[PDB]
């Protein structure tokens, strides 16, 4: 059967955690140029509250989209540095996610 | 001899532009 | 391609759609007093939770003060004893008539499998909560007690100094 | 749990522990071609193939629808020529 | 050679299960009764 929009949006959110997916998406000009994609990104922000957050599979993308949120006022430029910066800042970002959830 | 060697100008931060497309079977 | 295309509705919502969303939802609520897609602005309306409270994905289904266990213990002990006994009987089978040894092997595994079932009801998150509870509780008690110890020793030193200066008067 | 008194396993027959050669009185041929005699001495010289079974016959084995009358007549005519 | 291997492994297995039965009786007397039946199930 045809999946509902819940399933596709949740799978998109969980796939946003992949660094390769983010690099590919930012590689194309019209994806960042079009305001539709960033409008959808800001629309996706409302999943950080329960009970929606209970349905997530990988919490890392929760910050990544938020990090992607920062990308709208930080610039495309910085795309090259994305894998290095995520690899370097994985420890502290995981720690802050744990502080947000595990405590 | 050699007046001066070249400074290492590596750019690992370069993201590269390899096209990926034939992944689906 | 390797990367699936973005969702289609993503491209429908511009800044104008975002700013006209309030009047659109007001009109929709006034009119209202699977959702059919009659207008391009319908998706921004929050999707409704399914009544069955279930979600299917990849062939799998998904959906208070912490915010006879002796029967299970004795069942586990007797199951372990029976498992050892059946292991002995199976190795004896291997000794004398190994040709039919498998006839018991899977049987023993079933008991082992039952052991896994016996773990399922015993599943431990509350126990982890308890252990974290006592570790931070004892850590904060240690910090507190060293605080009053150090302030009390400072006060004792101050009193001793006061006595010393009074004696020198 | 699996202890079933109704499930009884019988001894495998024949028992490998016993002398399986003598179970069916099968010692004659084994003694005939035994590696060594009762005293341990070599009985006969041992080799590989069937050649020595034909040595008694005359010869030098160094290296190891149809009308019969018509064929015989043809051979006779060929030899007489 | 195969027959000697069979006999030696049979003797080894027999001593294995004899010792295992003896010790299971020793440290676990309550399971002593089935163990003998196990022998009756095997022998």
């Amino acid at each position: 059967p045809l999946p509902t929009r819940f399933e596709v949006e949740l799978e998109f959110i969980q796939s946003l955690a992949n660094i390769q997916y983010v690099t590919y998406l930012l590689t194309q000009q019209q994806i960042w140029k079009s305001p539709n994609f960033k409008n959808y990104l800001k629309y996706l922000e409302y999943w950080c509250n329960p009970p929606y957050s209970q349905c997530i599979v990988y919490p890392n993308c929760l910050f990544i989209l938020k990090l992607l949120n920062g990308f709208m006022e930080s610039a495309l430029e910085g795309l090259d540095e994305l894998p290095k910066i995520i690899q370097l800042q994985g420890p502290q970002w995981m720690n802050e996610m744990v502080e947000r959830w595990a405590n | 001899p050699s007046y001066s060697p070249t400074s290492p100008s590596y750019s690992p931060t370069s993201p590269s532009y390899s096209p990926t497309s034939p992944s689906y079977s | 391609s390797l990367y699936p295309p973005p969702p289609p509705y993503v491209k429908f919502f511009t800044q104008s759609n975002l700013e006209k969303l309030p009047k659109y939802k007001e009109k929709k609520a006034a009119s209202a007093k699977e959702e059919e897609i009659t207008c391009a602005l319908d998706y921004l309306i929050p999707p409704p939770m399914p009544k069955n409270q279930q979600y299917r994905a990849f062939g799998s289904i998904w959906q208070e003060n912490e915010s006879n266990y002796q029967y299970k213990i004795q069942e586990l002990r007797k199951l372990l004893k029976s498992l050892l006994l059946n292991y002995l009987e199976l190795i004896g089978v291997l000794s004398i008539n190994p040709d039919m040894y498998e006839r018991k092997v899977e049987n023993i595994r079933t008991i082992l499998v039952n052991i896994h079932h016996l773990l399922n009801e015993y599943r431990q998150s509350r126990e982890s909560l308890i252990m974290l509870l006592e570790e931070q509780l004892e850590y904060k008690r240690g910090e507190i007690r060293e605080i009053e110890q150090v302030c009390k020793q400072v006060h004792d030193k101050l009193t001793s100094i006061q006595d010393t200066l009074r004696t020198g008067s | 749990y699996y202890v079933d008194p109704e499930t009884t396993y019988t001894y495998q027959q024949p028992n490998p522990l016993q002398d399986l050669i003598s179970v069916y009185g099968l010692d004659d041929i084994s003694r005939q071609v035994a590696r060594t005699n009762l005293d341990g001495t070599k009985a006969v010289k041992l080799r590989k193939s069937y050649k020595n079974q034909i040595a008694d016959l005359s010869g030098k084995f160094s290296t190891i629808n149809f009308d019969w009358d018509l064929c015989s007549s043809v051979l006779s005519q060929f030899e007489r020529s | 050679r195969s027959n000697q291997y069979q006999r030696g492994k049979m003797h080894g297995l027999k001593q294995l299960r004899d010792s295992l039965a003896d010790k299971i009786v020793d440290e676990f007397p309550e399971l002593k009764e089935p163990v003998e039946d196990i022998i009756k199930r095997t022998s």
